[PDB]
């Protein structure tokens, strides 16, 4: 069937270009508005359009009959028609006629309201209704890091359709330390490049330079922004090491070597303490092969605190596990012959009888962090008291404050039982703070309450930890 | 539709027709002897298909041709219906194939993990109820029962 | 701020891990008014850093190179749905599709002011940093181009934005996307150009043809009618249909690659879906929700019947 009729030349586009069509890089979208040649003002008289007289493409065109029928039914329901049911099975002629009676009604409410914003909102709403124009065609999933935000799209190098977006063949994904050369691309040893939001292509040399610029800006922040050479950062924490190109470690390492001579002496090096958030269990050995430009974390000890003290009311691994006796041959604490052929399984630094005689990998260690044993418990508490439903749920600051009150109540419970909070934190800190061959790190939230105002109120653990800290000096 | 009796059933060209006590062929929706049925304009009976009469969307059974509940995909989306052809709200419905949806207050099927009548249940992306199987939801594995679809403890063989 | 998709707690709790401008550390509004971060103004920060040096302590900067949030400018990318490691999801139709992403920076922010500014000074003073090759790329870092404005070409991807696989409008018949950028290569629906758009199925002596709502003939594409039936139109523009005495199973290779596979078209052109089909020689095959033949696996039924499909597709 032919669709053209007396309204066709009126609703046709004034122009075939960016003037008359709302667009992105030339392409059109479901919620595109355009400039028709003429306008059925007030549903009465066709009048030439002025540049501001834009109308929604869906008033006049549809990708298919299903969508057309849905549009008609939706707009009908909003007072524009007697509520109707149309299907993709409805004849094309009938749908087109019904579209026009809706168009008429639309121009009447535009005259009545002297506005088109009401329509912008109606179209936006309608568009989200359709599966091709919402997440239903995006395959939302939550396994792995997709848990955070619902799934990822990788951009492609496509010079024919989308040339501004071309990466110049520089989008190497998952070049984490253990896969810096791509040699594990086909295995689970490929890095999880995608974590959150817009993932920056740190495999592109141009982007690598920019990251160094930023790094320089931070290390000279005070000089640059306040002409105050005493207000400059001294070192860095590298966030999300395993989710980026491992070249960034070398770039940062070499920068500090060049500008501060960190490879010259321990005094230079230790004047610019720098740490890594490097969770992979094989990162420590890589970091050490690359000369320890930044300190690896030591998860092996943090982990054992979880098993033996910090996690669980009862069934806990023995304190025996802190020793890692397998370090010695046959586990012989009398003979103490180190096992050269050990299976690469064990704690990073043996402390059974550490006299400083064997070289060991420099590291920082901790019991908790801003992002370890905090974010999950605090949310579990809110979920448990009906403040939110899901971990990915959006919450308001008031919602957070209420949850925090339950969290604090559980933390300080005189019973001694803890549902969300960690057990034995004093005892954990006592070990953390006495251990040889580590730079210990202390978490604000073990000293002060994690919510409310900064340093507003100390935790019950504060006195003990404070004493341990002062005793460490002495 | 008011009931009728004393009219025999005839089969023509593979189809069921109903001829009245008057002796006239019957069209449209009809309650015959307590069973709600439909005949198109040619007088043939409809089975296993949905028909529209008045404001009602009524399915008729595939064996008997008797009005009963089903789910129809209406435009892009699933919508449940009862024996009298009313869109169902806050109710379970089983479709022809023995699959189960739960439609909420707005008559739209629930998807994902849901707690209904104090029961934990799971629904796939198309709204269908999982019954008799494991299912990974919220980084946890849950077994759902064969007929109720309720969450229960279960054992599976991992490795050996 | 949220242009689409799921907001993350870093962003709505203002903790500083989710940011739009990498160089804005608490600077004032341009009108002069204070505009602190959650932790205070830039002066407060310089004072805090100085105070720590006065007390013999160092200050650590959190370097967050992995991502950036809430960029206000749109671009059209070509996108594939992937998991955390950038591997295509196994059962996804979302492959090389056009998508509107929010990837472009304002170009008038602190990233525009300070972007790349310090590199020239640094290359002059420490040449080797700029000459040293990196391992993953084989190349040295490249300061010949400065980034004052972010855009998609510097990104690997994004979290899904809930916009849809076909929010960027496309004609189903030809599979070409509409465009108006250059008057030499416009593509629009014919109604909008005041030409006649014919739409529907039409028979001729050779076979059946189809015209989309925009008035174009379907070629090398799958098309769905108003009752839910699916059809395939070959290169020549004709619906594929089975003939008497011949194999109804046909191999399809389309412009849309994800749909490649073996289908079963009946004599009236309808694609068999979610059911078994016999070929001319008596062999049985099964065809899935979307019409594709299934091979080399066991398959279950609503009544609890189990079947096996060999590698060549046949049912043991
Ligand atoms: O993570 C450091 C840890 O590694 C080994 O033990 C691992 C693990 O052994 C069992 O699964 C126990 O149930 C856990 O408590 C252990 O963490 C070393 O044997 C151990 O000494 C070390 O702490
Ligand atoms: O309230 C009982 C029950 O209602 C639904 O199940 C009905 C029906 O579903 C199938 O046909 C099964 O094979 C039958 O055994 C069931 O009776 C809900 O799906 C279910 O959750 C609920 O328990
Ligand atoms: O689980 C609750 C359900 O149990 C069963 C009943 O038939 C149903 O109507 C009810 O809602």
């Amino acid at each position: 069937v032919s669709q053209s009729n007396e309204n066709t030349p009126h609703n046709a586009a004034k122009s075939y270009d960016k003037s008359s069509f709302e667009n992105v890089d030339g392409y059109l979208t479901a919620d595109t508005w355009y400039r028709p040649t003429d306008i059925l003002k007030n549903g009465d008289t066709w009048t030439a359009s002025t540049e501001t007289d834009m109308r929604p493409l869906l008033m006049t065109w549809w990708p298919d009959k299903q969508t057309q029928a849905n549009y008609l039914n939706f707009m009908s329901s909003k007072g524009l028609g007697i509520t109707t049911t149309y299907t993709a099975a409805t004849s094309q002629k009938t749908l087109n006629d019904a579209a026009f009676v809706i168009q008429t009604a639309i121009e009447q409410q535009i005259s009545l309201k002297k506005s088109t914003e009401w329509l912008r909102d109606a179209i936006d709403s309608f568009v989200k209704t359709q599966a091709n124009w919402n997440k239903q065609t995006e395959d939302e999933a939550f396994d792995g890091l997709q848990w955070l935000q619902g799934g990822f799209l990788a951009y492609q190098d496509d010079s024919h359709r989308t040339p501004n977006t071309d990466s110049g063949n520089n989008r190497k994904l998952g070049r984490q330390p253990i896969n810096i050369d791509g040699s594990k691309d086909t295995t689970d040893g490929k890095g999880s490049e995608f974590l959150l939001a817009n993932d920056i292509d740190n495999s592109n040399p141009i982007v690598q330079a920019e990251q160094l610029n930023w790094l320089h800006y931070l290390m000279n922040f005070g000089s640059i922004t306040g002409n105050n050479d005493n207000a400059n950062f001294d070192g860095i924490r590298v966030d999300a090491v395993d989710n980026v190109d491992a070249d960034l470690l070398k770039i940062a390492g070499d920068y500090f070597k060049a500008l501060y001579g960190t490879d010259k002496s321990d005094a230079n090096a230790n004047k610019h303490l720098s740490i890594l958030e490097d969770w992979n269990g094989k990162d420590p050995q890589y970091v050490n092969q690359q000369g320890n430009a930044q300190l690896t974390m030591d998860y092996t000890v943090t982990s054992q605190f979880g098993n033996s003290l910090t996690h669980g009311a009862n069934n806990r691994s023995n304190m025996w596990y802190f020793l890692d006796t397998g370090y010695y041959l046959n586990g012989d604490l009398n003979k103490k012959i180190v096992d050269k052929n050990r299976p690469n399984s064990g704690t990073l630094v043996n402390r059974i009888a550490n006299s400083g005689d064997t070289k060991v990998i420099p590291n920082y260690s901790f019991v908790r962090a801003h992002d370890y044993d905090a974010q999950d418990p605090i949310r579990k508490a809110m979920i448990d008291h009906g403040i939110i439903k899901n971990m990915q749920d959006t919450f308001t600051f008031d919602q957070l404050a209420q949850g925090m009150e339950f969290y604090y109540k559980d933390q300080e419970n005189p019973s001694g039982f803890k549902k969300y909070n960690d057990y034995n934190l004093p005892s954990a800190y006592a070990m953390l703070l006495t251990n040889k061959d580590t730079v210990p790190r202390v978490y604000y939230g073990d000293m002060y309450l994690e919510g409310g105002q900064y340093m507003e109120k100390g935790t019950i653990y504060n006195p003990v930890i404070s004493a341990l800290l002062k005793a460490r000096i002495k | 539709s008011d009931p009728i009796t004393g009219g025999h059933y005839e089969n023509h060209n593979g189809y069921f027709v109903y001829i009245d006590a008057s002796g006239k062929q019957v069209t449209g929706l009809q309650n015959i002897d307590g069973n709600l049925q439909y005949f198109d304009d040619n007088g043939y009976q409809v089975k296993g298909s949905f028909r529209d009469v008045n404001g009602k969307h009524i399915y008729f059974d595939s064996v008997t041709g008797k009005a009963s509940s089903n789910v129809d995909i209406v435009n892009g989306k699933a919508q449940g219906y009862d024996a009298q052809g009313n869109q169902l709200k806050k109710s379970y419905v089983a479709d022809s194939s023995g699959q189960t949806y739960y439609f909420d207050g707005n008559g739209q099927p629930l998807i994902g993990l849901q707690t209904i009548d104090g029961n934990l249940q799971y629904f796939n992306q198309q709204g269908v109820q999982i019954k008799g199987g494991f299912q990974d939801v919220n980084n946890k594995r849950i077994y759902f029962a064969p007929n109720t679809g309720n969450a229960v403890a279960n054992t599976e063989i991992i490795n050996g | 701020t949220n242009y689409g998709g799921m907001s993350f707690l870093d962003s709505f709790l203002n903790n500083g891990y989710a940011f739009t401008d990498r160089y804005d550390l608490g600077f004032n509004k341009a009108d002069g008014n204070p505009n602190p971060t959650k932790y205070g103004t830039d002066q407060d920060l310089r004072n805090a850093i100085e105070a720590l040096h006065k007390n013999g302590m160092q200050a650590i900067a959190d370097w967050v190179p992995d991502q950036i949030y809430a960029l206000p400018g749109k671009e059209v990318v070509t996108a594939t749905r992937v998991d955390e490691r950038g591997n295509q999801l196994k059962d996804t139709d979302f492959v090389n599709l056009l998508y509107v992403a929010n990837t472009k920076s304002s170009g008038v922010d602190y990233q525009a002011k300070y972007g790349g500014e310090f590199l020239d000074k640094l290359r002059e003073e420490y040449p080797s940093l700029f000459k040293q090759n990196q391992v993953s790329t084989g190349q040295p870092i490249d300061a010949s181009t400065k980034i004052k404005q972010w855009s998609a070409k510097y990104m690997n991807g994004t979290n899904i934005l809930h916009r849809g696989a076909y929010y960027v409008l496309k004609d189903w018949a030809t599979n070409q996307y509409f465009n108006i950028a250059k008057t030499n290569e416009v593509f629009l629906p014919l109604q909008l150009q005041n030409k006649d758009a014919q739409t529907g199925f039409i028979s001729d002596a050779s076979g059946v043809k189809y015209y989309s709502i925009s008035g174009y003939q379907a070629k090398d594409t799958f098309i769905e009618d108003g009752n839910g039936n699916w059809y395939y139109f070959d290169k020549d523009g004709y619906m594929v249909r089975s003939q008497q005495g011949e194999n109804p199973i046909r191999t399809v290779e389309t412009s849309v690659n994800t749909r490649n596979g073996n289908y079963y078209f009946m004599p009236n052109g309808v694609e068999l879906r979610k059911g078994f089909g016999t070929d001319n020689s008596g062999n049985v095959y099964y065809f899935d929700d979307q019409g594709k033949m299934v091979r080399d696996k066991y398959i279950n039924d609503d009544a609890n019947n189990f079947y096996h499909l060999n590698v060549d597709g046949t049912m043991s």
